[PDB]
């Protein structure tokens, strides 16, 4: 419901006058990981009809499950213990856009292995 | 460990473009210069988002010699990547980016002004201070509120 | 229709989602008032945006978008150019066959195969030359376009 | 034939306009999509005949890549072209033409707006329906009373 872009912004926002070096680390994967979540279906999309190193690739893409699945619990983190009613809001749309991607990873991961 | 970083340079012209992310991703984490050619080169690539990747490795490195292709890629067709640079070009904190990022303030995507300001407040210097004056006297939304801040906290 | 005007005004929102779904509802539509708003929107500062609107402008037919789509071959994301190829498939000018046939030279696979199936739906002599050489040198899904334009068409 | 088919489109481009005409005329007998985009170019041709033969044409193969085109011939300064492309678009049957023939009911000539309402009953759907109780309950002459045979009969 809510644009990525405008998530974005709203937790920059936030950034400026609020002494939190977690909140970047916390922007930054939320940026990185929405992307690779498009380079995902993108891949999927150029195998075509379905046309894989086990171990290697399989670890690439599962190390990406634990990174998607904590940083739902740190947003959940910053969630429970802010507030604001406008700070939980943009944590809250935020988490409705991560609950999306991490099921995308999954099952794009599912199909390029 | 120190063939690893042979492993993804190689990795960085593969057909496939997921396979060339991984790549700049790793090589920013490993911190190795060999990279920094490499992925100066990836600032070109043909995937957005290889580039912006490659972005945030060179700001990861902090190797001076990106700052250039870095301040290039300031006029990217992707908003994306042209805010990845300027985290980078913040993070190398060389001067020579100081103007680009200014230029940069008037671009039409928010996002990339917001990474603009903050890029520059991190850098710092005598012509960051001037242009930090300059937006909070005549600047106008969300680029006045960091300007503002500017003042407040910096001097 | 009848919110053709609303929509072209959203084609420069801040939000780049806002952006997109104007651009794909103007295709949809089919108003001639859409075109000269979407070709502009193929220098939009969103890659995802650009491929909407190339899309759109296949949707649309209108041959004022031939030549901007085939600038938008040398986009610098494949997407927008896979995307600005079956989209000079779909329109059918054959203005687009040598831009095409020269897109036969992508880095990009995923461009290659795109080109080669606007090449095959465009058709001619021109494009029969380009299939019996991408069937000969080609590799992946643009020579399985190419040997399959031979099973089929004839002369 | 195929090879029929090269040689009138490239009579679509002739200096007289009996042979143009008689190009037009004949791919529209043949219905092969390959002269639907040089038909489209021949709305534009400098002799009214070849106008009015061309989108003649242009709805006997039903290609909907000339509704959009159709449409701006909708506005032709020759009532015979505008009459003909409204035949045209109600024998392709895409609903994307239904509020530009709504538009047309208000033409000046009388025979453009009859055949612009048969093409909407052609067509369907409740758009054409909310049109056709405008011009019963406001309209006057032959116009209402094809729009109260309309609601008599629900076609």
């Amino acid at each position: 419901v809510s644009s990525f872009q405008d998530i974005l912004m709203r937790m920059s926002k936030m950034q400026l006058g609020s002494s939190s070096e977690d909140l970047n680390g916390i922007i930054t994967q939320f940026e990185s990981l929405k992307l690779y979540r498009d380079s995902l279906g993108e891949a999927v999309m150029r195998m075509g009809d379905l046309h894989n190193r086990n171990g290697k690739w399989r670890e690439q893409l599962g190390q990406k499950f634990e990174e998607i699945r904590w940083l739902i619990e740190e947003v959940r983190h910053r969630l429970k213990i802010t507030e604001n009613s406008f700070e939980q809001i943009t944590f809250m749309q935020a988490l409705q856009l991560l609950l999306e991607v991490e099921q995308e990873i999954r099952t794009f991961s599912f199909q390029l292995i | 460990d120190p063939e690893k970083v042979e492993m993804y340079i190689k990795n960085l012209q593969d057909d496939s473009p997921l396979v060339r992310d991984f790549a700049a991703n790793a090589l920013g984490k490993i911190g190795d210069e060999r990279a920094v050619e490499p992925l100066i080169k990836a600032l070109k690539d043909e995937d957005g988002y290889v580039r912006r990747t490659a972005a945030l490795a060179l700001g990861k490195i902090g190797d001076e010699r990106a700052v250039e292709p870095l301040i290039k890629a300031l006029k990217d067709e992707d908003w994306q990547v042209r805010a990845q640079a300027a985290d980078a070009l913040g993070q190398i904190g060389d001067e020579r980016a100081v103007e680009p990022l200014i230029k940069a303030l008037k671009d039409e995507d928010r996002y990339v002004r917001w990474r603009a300001a903050s890029a520059l407040g991190k850098i710092g210097g005598e012509r960051v201070r001037a242009a930090m004056e300059k937006l909070a006297e005549t600047g106008t939304g969300f680029a006045r509120k960091v300007a503002v801040n500017y003042l407040e906290t910096h001097k």
